[PDB]
């Protein structure tokens, strides 16, 4: 174990939700994954235990006004009436998952979108595709990238996916298949990528599935830059949201012996989260150091 | 038909570990209570609503540590 990141750095997430269905997920991602970060790491006690009932209730609140945004196909978008984003609806997948611990969460509602996104979402070579972005092209982290986009989607939603499947096992039939399909064209082609971004969030939905290994699990672990980072020429925030997949696939692996490098370089980032364009970065560095402060020896 | 058992083993540890919520009041505690209540099958669409409304009511009282 390494010192848990001090509450106090992460006072500010606790945010209201507003705004129509992409930036109410904006304000419910800091508040979801601080509470989660705070929880797992126990610092409620020694920061304000009654302060978290007022998060629950953000955390409720976004849930509440996240479903006005619910169509009749259970899939999201910005508007009701606007084409649904697979990016969106995947991800409203991911914080609900995590939220599940938190709140009432309506399993229809979170299987709903899972079935939709397998359902119309998903190529027959198990590929997912988005037919109409979200609005919010800062809130989806690096995938905001043209490179290497069927990897790193298929990987985003994978993920999701993974994330769902113990809430969703016994209502969603398609679900075990889909997470194959979707497995299989990452496998294929992992050995062809050139960004250690998609290396790092394919790898970590790889290692879900126990199918990083061999050559794989070799080019996800020479990616690193000094054994302790992912990183690309780009802005620093994919470089902290990458590393942070990165962590999370190290974590699946149980491979501890890398582990303290990459938590080291993420703590000596000192990024607490929050602000226009954080949203990855914000959800996934604090969802990966819960995941270590909950696994590492 | 082990999916009936399924449904019926996920209300039992729900009923349980809510049951046990109303004894400690922790986080931790909560946690496994919301996460096993929101587990349970829309098939119990009645009891799901009232254990809920259980975690809801602890959440009233107040947590501790």
């Amino acid at each position: 174990g390494s010192r848990s990141t001090d509450a106090e750095r992460l006072k500010h997430l606790i945010v209201t939700p507003s705004g129509a269905g992409e930036q109410n997920m904006i304000g419910m991602t800091p508040t979801v994954i601080a509470v989660h970060y705070l929880d797992e790491t126990e610092q409620w006690e020694k920061f304000g235990l009654e302060k978290r009932q007022g998060a629950l209730e953000l955390i409720k609140k976004g849930y509440t006004q996240q479903l006005a945004f619910r169509q009749p196909s259970s899939a999201f978008a910005a508007f009701v009436k606007r084409a649904p984003s697979t990016w969106l609806t995947a991800y409203v997948v991911k914080v609900f998952s995590l939220a599940v611990n938190l709140i009432a969460i309506d399993s229809q509602v979170l299987c709903g979108a899972v079935k939709w996104l397998i359902l119309e979402k998903q190529k027959p070579d198990g590929v997912f595709q988005e037919d109409a972005p979200v609005i919010h092209q800062e809130m989806i982290g690096g995938l905001r990238n043209n490179n290497e986009k069927d990897m790193a989607l298929t990987a985003f939603v994978l993920i999701s996916l993974q994330e769902a499947k113990d809430i969703c096992e016994e209502q969603v039939n398609s679900l075990p298949g889909s997470i194959t399909k979707a497995g299989d064209f990452l496998e294929a082609n992992y050995m062809n990528l050139q960004r250690s971004y998609t290396v790092a969030i394919a790898g970590y939905a790889l290692a879900q599935m126990g199918r990083l290994k061999g050559p794989l699990l070799n080019k996800f672990l020479t990616t690193a830059k000094d054994k302790n980072r992912w990183e690309d020429p780009g802005k620093q925030l994919y470089n902290v949201e990458a590393t942070s997949y990165a962590l999370l696939a190290l974590l699946q692996l149980k491979d501890f012996d890398f582990v303290p490098p990459v938590v080291r370089w993420l703590n000596e980032q000192r990024y607490y989260g929050g602000g226009y364009g954080s949203t990855q970065a914000t959800f996934m560095v604090f969802q990966a150091l819960a995941q270590y402060q909950k696994d590492a020896p | 038909t082990d999916a009936t058992i399924k449904k019926e083993q996920k209300l039992i540890q729900a009923q349980n570990l809510v049951r046990e919520f109303e004894k400690t009041h922790t986080v931790s505690a909560h946690r496994k209570a919301q996460k096993a209540v929101n587990l349970v099958s829309f098939e119990y669409k009645v009891k799901k609503m009232v254990l809920q409304e259980r975690i809801d009511n602890v959440l009233k009282q107040g947590l501790v540590r």
